[PDB]
């Protein structure tokens, strides 16, 4: 939620996507690297079991 | 389960447009998707999608 | 007293490691030259804390809004190692973990 | 039935070729680039499995245990070290004659046990 709150206050101050990438939250996965990632679709249903 | 007034049935039993398979896909279930007659192939390494 | 006051400024906002004194300052630097003199004139600092929680840098008439990124990848134990004792008598003030990145 | 691989000439590290000794009636190995005669100890020269049953279990590697895109079951405890967690997958080998048999690797480091049921 820290990232969501800081992102919601952007354009009041300069928090942006690049900060999300730099902080190590999102990642640029490509097709040849996508062959070894296990990928969910929604955190609300596909992380509980 | 379709009522006598169902407008899909009116257009299927008349033969004007549609088939009972279209009613099945719209209402009950779409079904198996095949490419080249087989189930979806392992496009990735031993799986169909990263998920 | 003992609170984390760590900030990581970029190259074009490098503040002096010592207080500004007339005996330690000299005139050496001059669109090309506009970004050159800004290194040793605008760069003492008062990190303002606002009500929204964010901070900003105040080194003159211009305000740079900063974010205190809590990066847990460089858990360095920042200390004031001044040479008086055996070798760099580091004083344990605060371990640097959060890096504030200022920008225009 | 065995599997006869390559053997190398000690004098020049070139491949050895078999040769019958027509005087003492024994099998020897020879090199085309060197006059190096050494005695064979197998008596078999060439083999070929036509049905070609091969143990995929051996070519399994313990490192697969850490693959994140592999299914995991504690329902099949490790036969060697008893660790519950096992990753299971099919042969993954092309030319597999006709099989869907499973192979299991233990999810415990330095156990590295690969087994089949
Ligand atoms: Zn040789
Ligand atoms: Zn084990």
């Amino acid at each position: 939620k820290r990232h969501i709150d800081q992102l919601k206050e952007r354009e009041y101050n300069n928090y942006s996507w690049q900060d999300l990438v730099a902080s190590g939250v999102v990642e640029y996965i490509d097709t040849l690297e996508e062959e070894t990632v296990m990928l969910a679709m929604t955190p609300d249903d596909l992380q509980e079991k | 389960s379709l009522s006598e007034y169902n407008n899909f049935k009116s257009m299927v039993v008349s033969g004007a447009k549609g088939s009972k398979i279209n009613i099945s896909q719209v209402i009950a279930v779409v079904g198996q998707q095949n490419v080249e007659g087989k189930r979806i192939p392992f496009g990735f390494k031993h799986r169909t999608l990263p998920h | 007293g003992n609170d984390l006051y760590f900030v990581k400024l970029p190259n074009f906002l490098s503040v002096e490691p010592r207080p500004f004194d007339p005996q330690y300052y000299e005139d050496e630097f001059e669109e090309e030259g506009r970004t050159r003199l800004k290194l040793k004139v605008e760069n003492n600092a008062r990190i303002v804390k606002w009500s929204d929680g964010s901070m900003s840098l105040h080194l003159g008439n211009e305000v740079f809004d900063v974010y205190k990124a809590p990066l847990q990848g460089d858990h360095n134990h920042l200390f004031i190692r001044q040479g008086t004792g055996l070798q760099g008598q580091a004083v344990f003030k605060t371990k640097l973990t959060f890096r504030p990145h200022s920008t225009d | 039935p065995g599997f006869v691989g390559i053997r190398f000439c000690q004098e020049c590290n070139n491949m050895l070729y078999p040769k019958e000794d027509k005087e003492n009636r024994i099998l020897l190995y020879a090199c085309r680039n060197c006059d190096y005669q050494q005695e064979a100890d197998n008596s078999c020269i060439y083999v070929n499995k036509i049905t070609h049953e091969v143990d995929e279990l051996t070519q399994i590697i313990a490192d697969v245990s850490q693959d994140p895109t592999l299914p995991r079951t504690e329902d099949h405890p490790c036969q060697k070290c008893g660790h519950k967690e096992a990753v299971f997958f099919q042969s993954h080998s092309a030319r597999a004659e006709d099989a869907m048999r499973l192979y299991y690797v233990c999810t415990a480091p330095h156990c590295g046990h690969r087994w089949t049921e």
